[PDB]
């Protein structure tokens, strides 16, 4: 290792490979001494993490294949309900941060591991695929009537897919401010699905943690999206999930915007009911 | 200009009283050299005798051992470390 | 439903406690417009009966109290806490009789006496809702509450809460001792730092915290408190040590009046005494170098060399000797508990030997507190040069500027909105008509204004969304550079970002970079070489970069931008040459860093001649379709680029007494500069006649004005030069006289524009070659 | 058009005109039975004078018709006080305002 | 298509490649040069 | 003292200029338990980055180059500035070798890190098989040494024409040979170990 100066090579054609910022690999016939590369092994704790996304990705391309086979044609390949229902709470335990009772010496090391762990994953999918499967999962509203396209094993597990999907989406955006910046481009997608009557426990604390991490997302919400929050405030009880989010949206990094200050004193306050 | 720039009783008193303290700093408190620092540290050292709990200087040292391992590419320039490193130096 | 009944339902008080944090999130960061509106919602007696209520729960107990400070008196504490450490005292008659010790060697009680620090009022406005609505309001300010009734309610809660704490109640007010003592102390700390209480009602809080030493029951400090309530105690004792530091600088500011009032008549007695003392010849000028040679901030250091060179008598040396050792004894050294220097020194170690802390803020807070009162002398030494003294007839001018500085740093921590552009610029224009902006240039160095005006610039510079604010931010700075000159090098290390975002209509942030290199040679030759290739990087970019200002306007296409790179040379020329003397280092580095760039020159000599550009340029400026078809003109920028190019090569040459000497390379830049640019290309442009007005007057942004003619005449002068006469009778054959008789024809802006040329350039060309 | 109903009988002697300062110890309450404005909470009498365009025109004509010691009831329609949008955070648009007033002193 | 990039992509997941030979028995031994191998892709998972 | 260096990685600020005075202070005396305090604590942590801090911190030092010298040679003659001012010589400083105290204290820190004649530190300081990155400090110091000699050799060849040499040029020589005084033995207490 390091004293290698070796290249990879053919056994039958007998010719080496190098390139001609991204450099395309070719089978060049001239060759020069720019192929004496040194071998380096990286850290071994995330290699099985790189393989588990491969295995679950082979599961999820099957899930992309199977769901739209009956989406365009009504029914009056077997789907693996038991294989996808238990694949995700182990990822929830995998992505859940440790508690507050630890010392700062050993907890922040695992925190710095888990941040670049999800930053390692967000290059190869991991945040496009969740909405790429829920984009035609949320198109039906009922639990057993509109979800009769697949079967009773899907009509019974209507709910237990999406309450883990939105929990996974929240644990992606838990704390880190490097991957929530690309969810600023279709913020209407997270602010138009609140009163859909199913899985309201995930999306609210998705939207709670998208506004703590980065200030590049809160210059987008003007008055066309701020009354849907008041609508769920009046339509789903008196929560503490729904007022700390407005307490967090106004102030960021110790500086506020007053294009978001009196917009709730316009609506929520002078009604007094 | 040095031949006839105007003397001190031509500039007013409110301009003289500020020319005062800027040189008073370089003349009077600049030359004071005392050892106030050995008096503070042995108090926090002898505070271990009371009537395996951490000592008050070790609280400061374990404080400053973990204020610098934050998730940051640029380390924070603090108010008190440039004083206190000189103190216990 | 009662607020007394949310102590048992476990569900409605977790909701109602978080309605208040949204109520103080909207009434925060200096936002005062809904602070008026929410006063109608939650008002005065609803606060004031409920705070002196006692059966309230803990979270709501703290939340309403933090709400009542964030809704009313936090827009008034930022302007005082941001300027508590800056010290300006007037020399009013109340600043002549103050002792450091109370007369009657005992230490005085801190925080009281008389202070005369210039601080603006909080400007309280009465809240009303029946008023008529305007139209956009200019200014909306904090609601007014009678504090005369609240000044005792801020004390009585603490006064009976401590006799409760000495009685050691098991279930006290709010549920626990933490909810007993955290909210009312954070209440009293804001009014204590805002300065509402007088000097004998803070007598009572110093009876409160410590009734054993502060005498002119149980104290607050010797009970066992949790670690979350006594950081506001560290804040208020930090405030007490801050005004204890204020008393020292107030006393020394009185002594600064005292010592010059002592000696500036001894000085004129000395000058009148030795004005007629002609008994000394070789020594008279040596003692007159004390009189007329030294600078006025150098005689003050010459005055006080009495330690262990002093023509001053022996009756005037000892009052400051008794003053400064009294200041030492006022500090921690005794100069050979009983005071608050021994009160809180044994308090931090007392709290530290009790239990291990859990918090990263208290172990920073009181560890910053005790080093303060230990090295009080070192803290005074770093707080006194940022203190100034103003004659007391300028208070009515300076409180306006202090309110404006309380406004600009109330607005820098809000992000820029739709109507936040005008309140910025009329405030920094209210700076301009103040007549303290030019009387003293260095109190602003103590106030710290000259970086807060660019910290607001880097917010909007990081496209640009605020075109109004940039030419107004540099408007303040461009006049700030040339009121004095030790303000110049406070801006010099900022030049890695001052011209980093320069590559607009109006003024651009390169104007202040050009003002950073003017009017002195030591600000000119001390440029580091790594900050100059970035200018020619933009010049080599615009050497074939087209203009985004032209194709979006609809004007014809030229593959490079003449006006985009025209003022990149004006900064370079003022960086090279200042005030009649050439630099010997930077003039050597500018030329070879210029001439290995192939794109930084024009497209003609990159290879047609020099007149081949200008002969097309004049005719495309005459044709309306070839030109722009509103002030930006491709027919005048093409020649303005060349005029900015050539004259820098003219006065980047070294001087003439370095030509005959043994300089091995100073002749070589001269040789390569006569070799790349030819000589017969000069006589054509000096030979080209004018379109002089006669009876019309043509356009100054579309014709050949002599601003460009004023370049080649100095390019002729000393870097090419004249030695014999067969060229002398040819440089003035057509070059000067058909245009100087054109001046004679009407001897009208063009006429004086060419007399600028005639009385700036051509006469020092022929006076120096008159022999 | 504003309807006035007295509450307690007063003087009937002095009713104000232009060039007169006035004190009114007013309370405010909207039509759905909610509190929004008062001077009871102040312990201050509100001080203004008529003809300065200070109060809204649904109040400036009703404040010039009463006397000393007189408690009245004025029901202002939304057309005479902030018709379009109004003050943000105080009154919703086009809601009626009902004030029960009392003149304290000073004509 | 296979490329080569700088250091920002050099900490990602699919820049990693593994070594396995053709035979099954004792394949996890210390090899020498002259042993035919295969270059393993781990994230998408298709050989080069 | 070490992790506040390890989290710095390439900043020559003013706090480094006190936390290395503390390092001089706590490593002075030739103590061995202060060395065995550090060795196991660095080897079992396995966090490289302090050695790249020492890699980057010693090459950002100022040299006796002769283009930044003859300009302040002229600027030092300007004692009196107009508009009622004096030269702020302490605020201008010496622009030639302004980083003198920084590399003065760093080299005595690496001196007294190994003055105790303990050779696991000398094999450590050049060869770290326990970590994945060798930093090899000694040839970096000798490239610093040859940058020094090809600086001061041309400094001598610049004024070999003039016989009598005056004050400030030789004071600039003095505060350079004063840091040469310590970098000349800072690699000798790497080699006098057995």
């Amino acid at each position: 290792y390091g004293e290698s100066l070796c290249f990879v090579q053919h056994v039958a054609s007998g010719l080496w490979l190098t390139y001609a910022l991204k450099k395309k690999a070719i089978l060049h016939q001239e060759g020069h001494m720019d192929d004496a590369l040194f071998l380096t092994r990286c850290q071994q704790e995330e290699s099985q993490a790189a393989r588990m996304i491969h295995s679950t990705a082979g599961l999820y391309n099957q899930f992309i294949k199977g769901l739209d086979s009956f989406s365009g044609k009504p029914r009056g390949p077997a789907l693996p309900i038991e294989a996808v229902i238990l694949s995700l709470q182990d990822l929830i335990g995998y992505f859940e941060p440790p508690s507050e009772e630890l010392q700062h010496e050993e907890k922040q090391s695992k925190l710095r591991s888990l941040r670049n762990r999800q930053s390692l994953f967000q290059e190869e999918g991991m945040l496009s695929l969740v909405l790429n499967c829920i984009d035609r999962l949320n198109v039906y509203t009922t639990a057993a009537h509109f979800a009769e396209y697949a079967g009773e094993e899907a009509a019974e597990s209507w709910k237990e897919i999406v309450n883990l999907l939105y929990e996974l989406l929240a644990s992606l955006i838990r704390g880190n401010r490097a991957n929530c910046a690309l969810f600023s481009t279709n913020l209407d997608w997270v602010v138009s699905k609140l009163d859909r009557l199913e899985a309201s426990s995930g999306i609210l604390e998705v939207l709670y943690c998208v506004l703590i991490e980065s200030p590049e997302v809160l210059n987008i919400i003007q008055e066309n999206h701020i009354k849907s929050i008041i609508s769920l405030l009046d339509k789903h009880g008196r929560n503490h999930k729904v007022l700390d989010v407005l307490c967090s949206l106004c102030v960021c990094n110790g500086v506020a915007v007053r294009s978001n200050q009196d917009l709730i004193t316009e609506n929520l306050l002078p009604g007094r009911e | 200009a040095c031949f006839r720039m105007t003397p001190l009783y031509n500039l007013p008193t409110h301009r003289a009283c500020n020319m005062f303290l800027e040189s008073y700093k370089a003349a009077w408190i600049l030359t004071e050299d005392h050892s106030f620092e050995d008096r503070m540290i042995d108090d926090l050292s002898k505070a271990g005798e009371q009537e395996k709990k951490p000592d008050p200087l070790h609280q400061l040292v374990l404080h400053f051992s973990r204020t610098a391992l934050t998730e940051k590419s640029k380390l924070d320039e603090d108010y008190l470390y440039m004083a206190y490193a000189d103190i216990m130096a | 439903m009662d607020i007394l009944e949310l102590s048992e339902r476990l569900d409605l008080q977790r909701f109602h406690s978080h309605t208040l944090r949204l109520y103080r999130a909207v009434c925060a960061l200096g936002n005062n417009r809904v602070a008026h509106a929410l006063c109608s919602h939650v008002d005065q007696a609803q606060l004031l009966h409920a705070l002196e209520d006692a059966h309230l729960p803990g979270p709501l107990r703290a939340g309403y109290y933090d709400l009542l400070i964030s809704i009313h008196l936090e827009s008034a504490c930022r302007s005082r806490r941001s300027m508590l450490s800056e010290y300006i005292v007037p020399l009013t008659p109340e600043t002549r009789a103050i002792t450091l010790f109370p007369p009657g060697r005992r230490h005085g009680l801190p925080g009281v006496g008389v202070t005369t620090s210039l601080r603006p009022p909080h400007h309280f406005s009465p809240p009303c809702f029946v008023a008529a609505l305007p139209a956009e309001a200019p200014a909306r300010l904090s609601p007014a509450i009678p504090l005369e009734a609240l000044r005792d309610k801020a004390l009585r809660m603490l006064g009976e809460a401590v006799r409760d704490g000495g009685q050691h109640a098991r279930d006290p007010v709010g549920g626990s001792v933490e909810f007993q003592f955290v909210p009312v102390l954070k209440l009293v700390s804001t009014l204590l730092v805002m300065g509402i209480f007088g000097d004998e009602d803070v007598k009572q809080i110093l009876k409160m915290i410590e009734p054993e030493v502060f005498t002119e029951e149980e104290g607050l400090l010797q009970m066992k408190l949790p670690e979350s309530v006594k950081l506001q105690m560290c804040n208020l004792l930090e405030y007490f040590c801050d005004q204890e530091l204020q008393h020292r600088v107030e006393s020394l500011a009185a002594f600064a009046e005292r010592y010059v009032d002592k000696l500036q008549a001894n000085q004129r007695s000395r000058y009148a005494l030795l004005m007629r003392a002609f008994t000394m010849s070789a020594a008279e000028t040596a003692r007159r170098t004390r009189e007329f040679r030294s600078p006025p901030q150098e005689q003050i250091n010459m005055l006080l060399h009495f330690k262990d060179d002093c023509p001053l008598p022996e009756d005037i040396r000892q009052d400051l000797q008794d003053f400064h050792q009294d200041l030492l004894a006022h500090c921690g050294i005794q100069l050979e508990p009983q005071s608050l220097q021994e009160l809180v020194s044994h308090m931090v170690v007392r709290w530290a030997q009790e239990d291990y802390v859990q918090s990263p803020e208290l172990v920073r807070a009181m560890f910053s507190l005790l080093h303060r009162q230990y090295d009080g002398l070192g803290e005074l030494l770093r707080a006194l040069p940022r203190a100034y003294t103003i004659s007391p007839s300028s208070v009515e001018d300076t409180m306006s500027l202090l309110e404006c500085l309380g406004q600009i740093r109330s607005l820098l921590i809000v992000q820029m909105g739709p109507q936040e552009e005008n309140l910025m610029i009329q405030s920094i224009g209210n700076i301009m008509n103040n007549k303290v902006f030019y009387q003293h240039p260095n109190l602003m160095r103590a106030l710290g204004m000259h970086e807060t005006v660019m910290e607001v610039m880097v917010n909007v510079l990081g496209e640009i969304r605020f075109p109004k604010m940039v030419t107004s931010c540099c408007r303040f700075l461009c006049y700030f550079c040339r009121i004095s000159r030790q303000n110049q090098r406070s801006m010099f290390d900022h030049l890695s970002y001052l011209l980093e975002n320069s590559g607009m209509q109006g003024s651009t942030p390169l104007d202040v970079a050009a003002a950073s290199v003017i009017d002195n040679n030591e600000l000119a030759l001390a440029l580091q070489e790594q900050d100059l290739e970035k200018v020619v990087s933009y010049l080599a970019g615009c050497g074939l970069q087209s203009c985004p200002m032209l194709l979006a306007k609809g004007y014809p296409d030229i593959g490079w931008n003449p006006c985009g790179g025209e003022r990149y040379l004006d900064f370079l020329r003022f960086a090279v040459f200042v005030n009649g003397e050439s630099v010997e280092e930077n003039a050597n580095v500018v030329v070879r860093l210029l001439i290995r760039k192939p794109e930084c020159f024009g497209p003609a000599l990159r290879g047609s001649g020099l007149l081949a550009a200008i002969e097309e340029a004049i005719r495309i400026s005459e044709d309306p379709a070839r030109d722009g078809p509103n002030r930006v003109h491709l027919g005048h920028a093409i020649m303005s680029f060349y005029a900015a190019l050539i004259d820098l090569l003219g006065r980047c040459a070294p001087e003439m007494h370095l030509i005959q000497a043994g300089k091995g390379e100073a002749l070589r830049i001269r040789a390569i500069l006569r070799s790349l640019v030819p000589l017969d290309d000069l006589v054509g442009i000096i030979s080209l006649p004018l379109q002089i007005p006669t009876l019309v007057q043509p356009k100054m942004s579309a014709s050949f004005v002599p601003d460009h003619k004023a370049s080649m005449v100095l390019f002729l002068d000393r870097v090419y030069g004249i030695e014999n006469q067969d060229f002398l009778l040819h440089v003035l054959d057509v070059g000067f006289l058909p245009d100087m008789r054109a001046a004679a024809s009407l001897d009208t802006e063009m006429a004086l524009a060419l007399n600028r040329y005639l009385c700036l350039a051509v006469l020092p060309l022929i006076t120096k070659c008159a022999p | 058009g504003v309807e006035i109903e007295t509450i307690s009988p007063g003087d009937g002697r002095t009713f104000p005109k232009k060039g007169q300062t006035c004190v009114v110890h007013y309370t405010g309450m909207l039509q759905n039975g909610k509190k929004f404005d008062s001077s009871r909470d102040r312990n201050k009498p509100f001080k203004f004078r008529i003809g300065k365009q200070e109060v809204i025109k649904g109040f400036e004509e009703g404040a010039a018709q009463m006397s000393l010691g007189q408690r009245a009831k004025l029901t202002c329609t939304p057309d005479v006080a902030y018709g379009a949008t109004g003050h943000p955070g105080v009154i919703p648009p086009n809601a009626t305002l009902i004030f029960d007033v009392e003149l304290l002193n000073l004509e | 298509l296979v490329y080569y990039e700088g250091g920002a992509v050099c900490t990602h997941a699919r820049s990693l490649w593994r070594l396995e030979p053709l035979r099954i028995s004792w394949s996890g031994s210390h090899l020498r040069w002259g042993q035919p191998l295969r270059i393993r892709h781990v994230t998408t998972g298709r050989y080069l | 003292v070490l992790q506040m260096i390890s989290a710095c990685k390439g900043e020559t600020g003013a706090m480094v200029s006190s936390t290395l005075k503390l390092g001089i202070s706590i490593l002075n005396g030739g103590n061995a338990e202060v060395q065995q305090k550090m060795l196991d604590y660095l080897k079992d942590k396995k966090e490289v980055g302090f050695f790249q801090s020492i890699q980057a911190l010693m090459q950002t030092c100022s040299v006796l180059d002769l283009n930044a010298f003859e300009r302040q040679n002229k600027a030092e003659g300007l004692g009196m500035v107009n508009e009622d001012g004096t030269v702020i010589n302490r605020q201008n400083g010496e622009k030639v070798m302004a980083d003198d105290e920084f590399t003065q204290d760093l080299f005595r820190f690496l001196q007294l890190l190994c003055e105790g004649h303990n050779n696991d530190f000398q094999n450590y300081l050049r060869t770290q098989t326990g970590n994945t990155t060798t930093i090899n400090i000694i040839i970096c110091t000798v490239d610093y040494l040859l940058r020094l000699q090809e600086s001061i050799s041309d400094f001598y060849w610049y004024y070999s024409g003039k016989d009598v040499i005056e004050e400030q040029g030789k004071r600039n020589f003095s505060k350079a040979m004063s840091v040469a005084k310590q970098v000349f033995n800072s690699l000798t207490e790497y080699i006098q170990g057995p």
